[PDB]
């Protein structure tokens, strides 16, 4: 088990950690969340209490170094930093954790929320996504833009997902239009996962990282990534029989997991009427499928 | 963006463009068989692909063959016209090709832009215009060029005749989308006003009648009425 150590908490703000959160008061006296699980990525983000624009936050690995926030009045963010001495953040937080004012990394033990949805997410593959090399952690925000976005302006602040566009040459080969537009399989199969992700896991790692950024940031280029990754799978004949079940796994619980009332604006309507009902594969996945319909029967 | 009644002059200015039309590629007749179900027989069909500016008529006439063994026929007929216009372009030499293709119906804008993927800077456009180009196969000379072909074939016309010499692109289209809009509301009643004197002839090179200035007038007028009496004694008023 590992800890996040705060300096200090001199604003207002909503701490989360992955899929928890907590309110912390202006100067009150908090120095961080212990208990944190190793074996995962996780994410730390605020959203402060004057301004609701702009959540933030830092995706990382403990088992990559000791990582701690302290906020900064002049950018006036709370800030990851990196301090790699056992005679300092060893030295600082020894003397922290005797006086008792974190809360635990609340984890029910029953639960598998967090594994489920971070299952192929590899802090390796983040910091590819998100590029700023002399971290070991990555910050994304709510108004990041994509690379494809931005094709459609600040290069160092993006976030490179793997582009898809189903109307491009990439897509589409010359001679197979009509077969290739209507069904993906070869941009799914030989472009995207032979070509560029190498595997399954890498793609559903990207998938379910540009999930948990349009959640947690509410980035809507993140958003846009996650529906046109399910579907390129969906919008296939021919996918491998263990991606099929993997996906209607990882879609199941990242739906579970999405906050009722931002059903709105973080689902689109178009892509999964399309991949539940009318696909290659609308008969594949059927945990998705009940409770999508049970939890959002409006949208479809 | 769409083509419609506030941008109707862009259709005359000096970018080349085409319209295509494809309502006459996949053309059936429906029929029972012996066993009293309903089958269909193909016929020859046509791509309608104009230049409105100069009058240029590019029809690909649709063999029944490129059916055989096909399914999903309404479907695939969309896409093999986008094949056949891709091809079209890629025929012409550079200062021929168009800037801009409208498309007549809006199921063909994916179909041509995929198929037009390495002409980036070609603008495949729909419109808001119910144009009556379906009605191309009411004039005689091009559908009996259609139906007695036994093989794919390129038929190249002027649909406008030689009227540019006396008229502008604008009057052009003008008269040719009345002449189309009657012959689609009521075919005999439009070929009898154009047709019922054997001597106004058409010349063997024209599709049209050789009408002069003033009885291109009084035709035009007697178009006019056709389609708003038809409207009447559809509507009822
Ligand atoms: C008052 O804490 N100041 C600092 C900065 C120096 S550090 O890197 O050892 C450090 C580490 C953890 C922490 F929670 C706070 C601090």
């Amino acid at each position: 088990m590992n800890t996040v150590p705060f300096t200090s908490a001199p604003i207002e703000v909503t701490i989360g950690i992955d899929q928890y959160s907590f309110n912390v008061k202006e100067n009150q006296p908090f120095h961080g969340i212990k208990d944190i699980p190793i074996g995962h990525v996780h994410v730390i983000h605020f959203q402060h209490a004057d301004n609701s624009s702009m959540r933030y936050g830092y995706w990382f690995d403990c088992r990559m170094g000791n990582f701690y926030i302290q906020y900064d009045p002049k950018d006036g963010l709370y800030k990851m930093m990196e301090e790699r001495d056992g005679a300092k953040f060893e030295n600082i937080v020894h003397n922290f954790k005797e006086r008792q004012m974190m809360v635990s990394y609340p984890k029910i033990d029953e639960d598998d929320t967090w594994y489920n949805l971070t299952e192929f997410v590899q802090m390796d593959k983040i910091r590819k996504i998100v590029r700023k090399d002399e971290n070991q952690f990555s910050y994304v925000d709510s108004s990041m833009t994509t690379v494809q976005e931005n094709e459609l302006s600040d290069p160092a602040h993006s976030l490179n997902y793997t582009v898809i566009n189903f109307k491009s040459r990439e897509a589409i080969r010359p001679g197979h239009e009509m077969e290739d537009f209507l069904d993906k399989s070869y941009y799914l199969n030989t472009v995207m996962l032979q070509g560029i992700f190498k595997n399954s896991s890498n793609y559903f790692g990207e998938l379910q990282f540009a999930f948990l950024n349009a959640m947690f940031f509410g980035n809507y280029g993140s958003s846009l990534q996650w529906h046109a990754m399910i579907e390129l799978i969906c919008s296939s004949a021919t996918v491998p029989k263990h991606m099929l079940d993997k996906l209607d796994e990882i879609l199941y619980y990242q739906i579970k997991t999405l906050p009722e009332q931002y059903s709105d604006i973080l689902l689109n309507e178009r892509v999964w009427n399309i991949c539940l009902y009318s696909s290659f594969q609308k008969n594949s996945l059927h945990n998705t499928e009940k409770i999508m319909e049970n939890k959002y029967p409006e949208l479809l | 963006g769409a083509m419609n009644s506030s941008n109707y002059a862009e259709l005359f200015n000096n970018d080349i463009k085409l319209f295509v039309d494809d309502t006459n590629v996949y053309r059936v007749t429906v029929h029972k068989t012996f066993e009293g179900n309903v089958a269909t027989k193909a016929i020859n069909g046509c791509i309608f692909t104009l230049n409105p500016k100069t009058g240029h008529l590019f029809l690909k006439i649709i063999h029944t063959s490129v059916w055989a063994g096909q399914k999903r026929l309404s479907q695939l007929a969309k896409w093999k016209t986008a094949e056949e216009v891709s091809a079209l372009v890629r025929s012409l030499p550079k200062e021929e090709q168009p800037k801009q293709i409208i498309v007549t119906r809006k199921a063909m804008l994916d179909p041509l832009e995929v198929h037009m993927l390495d002409f980036p800077n070609i603008a495949i456009r729909p419109t808001e215009l119910r144009l009556p180009f379906s009605a191309a196969m009411s004039i005689d000379k091009l559908s009996d060029v259609v139906m007695k072909a036994t093989e794919p074939q390129m038929v190249l016309f002027n649909i406008y005749d030689d009227w540019l010499d006396r008229i502008s692109s604008y009057t052009a289209f003008s008269r040719l989308t009345l002449l189309l809009r009657a012959l689609k509301t009521n075919e005999e009643s439009a070929k009898m006003i154009l047709l019922s004197d054997p001597t106004i002839t058409i010349k063997s090179y024209h599709l049209w009648p050789s009408f002069t200035d003033e009885q291109w007038i009084t035709i035009e007028s007697q178009m006019r009425d056709l389609i708003l009496t038809e409207y009447g004694r559809k509507y009822n008023v």
